[PDB]
RNA sequence: GCUUCGGGGAGGCGGCAAUAUCCUGUGAUCCGGAGAUUUCUGAAUGGGGAAACCCACUUACCAUAAGGUAGGUAUCUUGAAGAAGCGAACGAGGGGAAGUGAAACAUCUCAGUACCCUUAGGAAAAGACAUCAAAUGAGAUUCCCCAAGUA
RNA sequence: CCUGUAUUCGAAACAUUAGCGUUAACAUAUUAAGUAGGGCGGGACACGAGAAAUCCUGUCUGAAGAUGGGGGGACCAUCC
RNA sequence: GGGUCAGCGACUUAUAUUCUGUAGCAAGGUUAACCGUUUAGGGGAGCCGUAGGGAAACCGAGUCUUAAUAGGGCGUAGUUGCAGGGUAUAGACCCGAAACCGAGUGAUCUAUCCAUGAGCAGGUUGAAAGUGCCGUAACAGGCACCGGAGGACCGAACCCACUGUCGUUGAAAAGCCAGGGGAUGACUUGUGGAUAGGGGUGAAAGGCUAAUCAAACUCGGUGAUAGCUGGUUCUCCC
RNA sequence: UUUAUUAAAAACACAGCACUCUGCAAACACGAAAGUGGACGUAUAGGGUGUGAUGCCUGCCCGGUGCUGGAAGGUUAAUU
RNA sequence: GGGUUCUAACUCAGGUAUAACAAUACCGAGGACAAUGUAUGGUGGGUAGUUUGACUGGGGCGGUCU
């Protein structure tokens, strides 16, 4: 049956992407937190 | 509000008299429409001269 | 924002206190009003968002004194 | 990895990790100071955008073809100069819980804590008495030990 | 035995710290009124309105100004 | 309660306080922060003991109550370390909730909506309107033709999910098979967008909001609290 | 239409009916506000509530609690 | 000691000009009302935080509690 993840690149990059993170103060805090943890993947 | 009369107006006083009015009466009608000045020394000197 | 320009009055925080002494956070807002002040020195009306205390300060000090203080303060 | 200035003196071309061609007393590799180069993204700043992409305008020069080189072009503030963004803790400031404790719970506690927001400096803040004292008076601020788990 | 250790020591260049000198930017009050005090609502004071001083202020007011004013925990007088 | 083994896993730390032991000094004991060319030496501020009675003033081997000088009440070797037992404040022996609060992340599932596209084999029925002829004083009315309505009918795709068997450590964290319903509509479906947690959305089942919903998820307050349950590791003597 | 994943129904919706609100910067709803939806609509409209095609119909009670109107009197805040 | 009128505060989610929004100017309409700040009485499950005993031949109900 239909499952929860239905991938779409535009939708992924528009809800979770780098510019979407940088558009908000809270998204920039997400990025600051990911960089402080040292993640090799900042954004999808 | 203390103000110097710049002209005769009823029930308030003569020309040049320093009278007491309600602040709304002085601030909203008389001074803006040039019937009086605020009572300061720099204004009483201007009028007296 | 809801800030008086000439006096600096802005909202205060405090408590609503019930008769049973229950505390709730509340605000205390300034008595802010729009007023067009006549300025003879510029022959014009300038509209300020001002508190009642600021209007009294206009009454005592003069619109010219208050206006030069605002201009020194910044926004004009 | 390029230049230079110093150090050094026989090896060396980063590691996994060797192999090949080689470099090195005409001083290499290596170390320290300075400089040069420094793609694209990102405050990203010429416009835009699904970051690392798309699309430009303009000045000067060169080319004759469909371009190349060097620049300029964001916004805001202040009257050309600045700012922006990021990043430990500590400071100052604007907002500000609840679990919990009270063997319930509402005053109260937790606690002006967590958290959110703003903004500095090597510290910040405070600071010179419209302060205390009531003693023969003392003499700003900050921090430590007592006073005292007292009033 | 090797690298070391004790001891003695080096700098072309750049940084930093001080002292000195000089520049250019900004600053340089002159004694303090919408202030002190007061009413109402809150807040802060160890102090929960309490007999509650003192501080802060949303709201409404509002002096004296050295022959004066603030404090000394309600308040008054005296004294400091 | 434990499949077994190995490894790890539960009464701590800080401060205050009381009692006990021990050591030093002893009617006295001891310094703290600090300073110090630093375990020393200095630093006596303070603390405890040396007196109590009384709310207190006050008095003091006494004092309080009282009119009482009576009666009566209460009175007439420590200290500083070190070690140990208990207690207090802290997560306070370890593990364990359902929660509550704050700040973020989510509408690629699903709910509703907005924009913009797409789909619906095949076969039926035959509303209004219209035309003609007749008819009527005229409308009316009749008959034939014609037309193509409908949350119309039968039925594939598609959407759905009524019944049963199977499957239930599945082929599958919701399916298969055989039947079943809608199938031009209040239809289905693609792509993009909107609404966010006491909030959304809901043809309403407390449904759905990413296999999570009578208050999502993640992180944080947080080691929440747990008068409850479990566990708590060497030996011998009284 | 519905309990995705044990309930498809007599449940929800429905055309229709009634009550009631709303004169437009509407009522109402989101929002701290600005700004919105209602609606580039306007009482034959829009909201809320109940009922639920249609046919025949829909009796009595205003004491309670709401709602609407009234204000003679009683009581009654801050303030003063 | 209440009304009435006025306009000058204030309001316009009216017209005209300013490109558009907004502001501004004028006109028009309202107008010391409205509206907002402080204080205050009412209303207020719209929303929160909580309480709602124990004994008991299981609990509830009843009874009881000194
Ligand atoms: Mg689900």
């Amino acid at each position: 049956m239909k499952r929860t993840f239905q991938p779409s690149v535009i939708k992924r990059k528009r809800t979770h992407g780098f510019r979407a993170r940088m558009a908000t103060k809270k998204g920039r805090q997400v990025l600051a937190r990911r960089r402080a943890k040292g993640r090799h993947r900042l954004t999808v | 509000m203390q103000i110097i009369l710049l002209q005769r107006i009823v029930n308030l006083g003569k020309l040049g008299e320093t009278v007491d009015v309600k602040p709304g009466y002085g601030r909203n009608f008389l001074i803006p429409l040039g019937k009086a000045l605020p009572a300061t020394a720099a204004n009483i000197e201007k009028f007296e001269a | 924002s809801r800030v008086c320009q000439v006096t600096g009055k802005r909202p205060m925080v405090g408590n609503n206190v019930s008769h049973a002494n229950n505390k709730t956070r509340r605000r205390f807002l300034p008595n802010l009003h729009h007023h067009r002040f006549w300025v003879e020195s510029e022959n014009r009306f300038v509209r300020l968002r001002i508190s009642t205390k600021g209007m009294r300060i206009i009454d005592k000090l003069g619109i010219d004194k208050v206006l030069v203080d605002l201009r020194a303060q910044g926004q004009k």
